[PDB]
């Protein structure tokens, strides 16, 4: 049994989003599509489920404040709107079915991130972390590329167009207020750098932001 | 709101082994009706949860034979004979016997091997982003384990955390450790305004914390 979920919703606290989940798979199961919240990293908050066939309709009682359950049960699409949006709220959402005595999920749909930022598409600034004065372990000279003020993610940061893999550490992009950073490192032989090119690469693709930046001495 | 309490947070194994995990409730998930309402939900790294064991013992159809559950009441375990790589992720308990459903908070499942001390690298702000206004220090701090540091800036002997910014490395499947980055963010006059930079990783590796210092 498949459904089908929204694409990721980026929007400025104080919105109305609304997400669909379309299931088409469980017909005749007169099932229920259910709401699941994933938080940042892990934790799981249920919001409630709603029967297609039917109209049956809960919700946890602390959900029952910012969303609200929909069904145009002929489209096979039942809308969740999460209504006046904070910071807090940029999370996974998760579609689930359930059908009889288990009273558990057995079928998630694919999840969608509604990410909530008052900036709109700025483009990253990206600066070369050449080992300025860490000096040596001998073999070991780390160097590192800084990813910083990007809006939305992702980032694409390969080192030396692809070949350069081994010994790469590319962290999490976290947001600075509202803001994404980012940064990587790449890790050689004490011969590569400085003889050799190790351009970090970045492009944040949905600003149209291609930029190599070397990383030399 | 039926408070689930799994424990513990990370599980560290050896391919083979087995991971037994413990599931705990604020009362009885026995409905009255005679059913119990325990779940269990894998959630592999960039995937959705699956359903794994309804109802306590009950696996979903599709679950093999290595997963089973038992327990009663308000103590509940999921044991995993043999831990295939396969298994790795996120399991976590939920409660379907009252309103609202709940979930308990997760336990991941990190390969074992030895130690390893955080190689830190601590890196002086780019001459682009001086010309820009800013000033970022910036501390690397690879292939260690556990996943457990404690990472300090000090600009002058004296500590900081306002404007930190942290970010962190899942297990690497090549030789399964952690890498850390830690991000202080001043303005061009805070860095002018001062000297020497220091990053140190408290961690079991040293009793003596790991240091790095630069001074501008
Ligand atoms: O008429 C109605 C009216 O009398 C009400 C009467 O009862 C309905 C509402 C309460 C229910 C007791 C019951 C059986 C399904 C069950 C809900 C309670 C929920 O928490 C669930 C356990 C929830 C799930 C949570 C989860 O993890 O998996 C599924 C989705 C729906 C659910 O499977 C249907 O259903 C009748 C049809």
């Amino acid at each position: 049994v498949q459904l089908q979920q929204s694409g990721p919703e980026l929007v400025k606290p104080g919105a109305s989003v609304r997400m669909s989940c379309k299931s088409s798979g469980y017909i005749f199961t007169d099932f229920y599509m259910n709401w699941v919240r994933q938080s940042h990293g892990k934790s799981l908050d249920y919001i409630g489920y709603i029967s297609p066939y039917s109209g049956v309709t809960g919700y946890n009682q602390k959900f029952k404040g910012k969303a609200t359950l929909t069904v145009d049960k002929s489209s096979s699409t039942a809308y969740m709107e999460l209504r006046s949006l904070t910071s807090e709220d940029s999370a996974v959402y998760y579609c689930a079915g359930s059908s009889g005595n288990k009273w558990a999920m057995d079928y998630w749909g694919h999840g969608a991130s509604v990410t909530v930022s008052s900036a709109k598409t700025t483009a990253p600034s990206v600066y070369p972390l050449a080992p300025v004065c860490g000096d040596t372990t001998g073999s070991s000279v780390t160097l590192g590329c800084l990813v910083k003020g990007y809006f939305p993610e992702p980032v694409t940061l390969t080192w030396n167009s692809g070949s350069l893999s081994s010994g790469v550490h590319t962290f999490p992009a976290v947001l600075q207020s509202d803001l994404y950073t980012l940064s990587s490192s790449v890790t050689v032989t004490s011969s590569t750098w400085p003889s050799q090119s190790i351009t970090c690469n970045v492009a944040h693709p949905a600003s149209s932001t291609k930029v190599d930046k070397k990383i030399e001495p | 709101d039926v408070v689930m309490t799994q424990t513990p947070l990370s599980l560290p194994v050896s391919l083979g082994d087995q991971a037994s995990i413990s599931c705990r409730s604020s009362q009885s998930l026995v409905h009255s009706n005679g059913n119990t309402y325990l779940n269990w939900y894998l959630q592999k790294a960039g995937q959705s949860p699956k359903l794994l064991i309804y109802k306590v013992s009950n696996r979903f159809s599709g679950v093999p034979d290595r997963f089973s559950g038992s327990g009663s009441g308000t103590d509940f375990t999921l044991k995993i004979s043999r831990v295939e790589a396969e298994d790795l992720g996120i399991y976590f308990c939920s409660q379907t016997t009252h309103v609202p459903p709940t979930f308990g908070g997760g336990t991941k499942l990190e390969i074992k091997r030895a130690d390893a001390a955080p190689t830190v690298s601590i890196f002086p702000p780019s001459s682009e982003q001086l010309t820009s206004g800013g000033a970022s220090v910036v501390c690397f701090l690879n292939n260690f384990y556990p996943k457990d540091i404690n990472v300090k800036w000090k600009i002058d002997g004296s500590e900081r955390q306002n404007g930190v910014l942290n970010s962190w490395t899942d297990q690497d499947s090549k030789d399964s450790t952690y890498s850390m980055s830690s991000t202080l963010t001043l303005t061009k006059d805070e860095y002018e305004r001062h000297n020497s930079y220091t990053c140190e990783a408290t961690h079991k590796t040293s009793t003596s914390p790991i240091v790095k210092s630069f001074n501008r």
